[PDB]
């Protein structure tokens, strides 16, 4: 399969147009392991394939690009994904990461605590989320739209993502939200991407490419997650780590995408055309200020 | 005039036959880099492995103050190149070795400014 030489597999357009009923996810690969290069952690391989795939999209990449990474910690106490993003992003890129639990990072700045306690005056060009709660995996109850950090992520995209910006949010069979699927319709293009190294997991990254700030298509989150499960259940993905042995074209190319601080009454059709092609970012170019709320109760 | 010397404590723990600090983040790279000790991007050569700086810093990992007057970190946000032969204990390698200030290679592991 020529997909074995790709960093992963994106959900084909024909699967997005269906109206399937939500079913249990039952993968044929499930239980298998990919042959990783000696000494490489799963999350380094996973984030590397995600970044290899993002290199193929119309990402806006301005100077002094602002990137925020949610769920960057691990039980090991380090941030493998942040180290890959640091390797991938152009020098001079602002990288802020966060997690519920204490961890050590290569990010310019790290915030510890529930993502709901994180505030930021300014907007961002790229949002990565690997936030996941293992409690959500419950086969003794209906698989309903989950809230928790997803409620925060939906509000954060709508109010802190720059127009032209992009996002990569991790979901699974049970860790998903209907409003987050609805929001993919507010981007020029979207997909569900499965890394080849984790093809045996219901995991996927919802990728919103170039935010338009307004709905382009009406998406039913319940139907689209059912379509995602149907795609995973009917298209077995061969586990592969081939894309990891060629890192020669890995780094994201600095395009110097233009940044304009335009008001809302100026966004005409010729502007949305530049946002869709990844040739324009719209946000203030003010200094970056972030903060973590501290609940005080004796 | 007290102060905890963690560098010494770790070396004493290693000589005592202790287990090296694990979970250092090894990076994927072409292995065709400069070979310099600490870089903004992985610069491992064929004889080296590149790691995330923060994951190889004793002070960052143990959550203790850095031995720099302003509390600044050299490794955090950088990439440290380690000889493949010593990649089993990158934290212990950064504490025992020194970076040549003229060519940027490790002393006795690439630095040839003495010839
Ligand atoms: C799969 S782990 C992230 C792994 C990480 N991306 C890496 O590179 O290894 C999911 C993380 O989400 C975090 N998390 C879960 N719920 C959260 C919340 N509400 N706010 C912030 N972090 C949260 C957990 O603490 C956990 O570290
Ligand atoms: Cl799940
Ligand atoms: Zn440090
Ligand atoms: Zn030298």
């Amino acid at each position: 399969s020529s997909q074995a030489w790709q960093p992963g597999v994106a959900m084909p357009n024909l699967y997005k147009m269906q109206r399937m009923l939500l079913e249990k996810c039952d993968l044929q690969n499930y239980g298998d392991s990919a042959t990783l290069p000696k000494g490489i952690m799963m999350n380094v391989a996973k984030y590397t394939q995600l970044c290899q795939y993002l290199n193929t999209l119309t990402l806006a990449v301005p100077y002094n690009m602002r990137v925020i990474h949610f769920g960057a910690g691990s039980d090991k106490g380090v941030a493998p994904g942040t180290a890959v993003l640091r390797q991938w992003l152009p020098t001079g890129t602002l990288l802020v990461d966060s997690d519920l639990n204490d961890f050590v990072s290569d990010a310019d700045s790290t915030l510890i605590g529930d993502c709901a306690t994180v505030h930021t005056a300014n907007k961002w060009d790229l949002i990565i989320s690997d936030m996941y709660d293992p409690k959500t995996k419950n086969v003794t109850k209906e698989n309903d739209s989950k809230e928790g950090f997803f409620t925060y992520i939906c509000g954060f995209i709508q109010q802190k993502l720059a127009l032209g910006g992009s996002v990569a949010i991790k979901i699974t069979e049970h860790s998903w939200n209907a409003d987050l699927y609805k929001l993919m319709g507010h981007f020029a293009w979207w997909t569900a991407f499965v890394t080849n190294v984790n093809a045996s997991s219901s995991e996927a990254f919802l990728i919103g490419c170039n935010y338009l700030g307004k709905p382009r298509e009406q998406i039913d989150g319940y139907v689209m997650h059912a379509n995602y499960i149907f795609w995973r259940n009917t298209n077995p993905i061969q586990l592969s780590s081939y894309s990891l042995f060629d890192m020669s074209k890995f780094p994201l190319k600095l395009r110097g995408t233009a940044v304009m601080s335009l008001k809302e009454g100026q966004i005409n059709d010729m502007i949305l055309s530049l946002l869709s092609k990844g040739r324009l970012i719209i946000r203030e170019n003010n200094r970056v200020v972030i903060s973590s709320d501290v609940l005080v109760n004796n | 005039a007290f102060a905890v010397d963690a560098a010494k404590a770790y070396k004493d723990y290693l000589a005592s036959g202790g287990q090296p600090i694990t979970n250092c983040v090894k990076m994927l790279c072409t292995h065709t880099g400069t070979g310099q000790a600490i870089t903004v991007t992985p610069e491992a050569n064929m004889d080296q492995e590149s790691f995330g700086g923060a994951s190889c810093c004793l002070y960052c990992r143990c959550h203790i103050d850095h031995p720099n007057p302003k509390g600044f970190c050299d490794l955090k946000g950088k990439y440290v190149q380690i000889p493949t032969t010593c990649a089993n204990d990158p934290v212990g390698f950064t504490l025992k070795n020194t970076v040549c200030t003229v060519c940027g290679m490790w002393k006795g592991y690439g630095c040839s400014c003495d010839q």
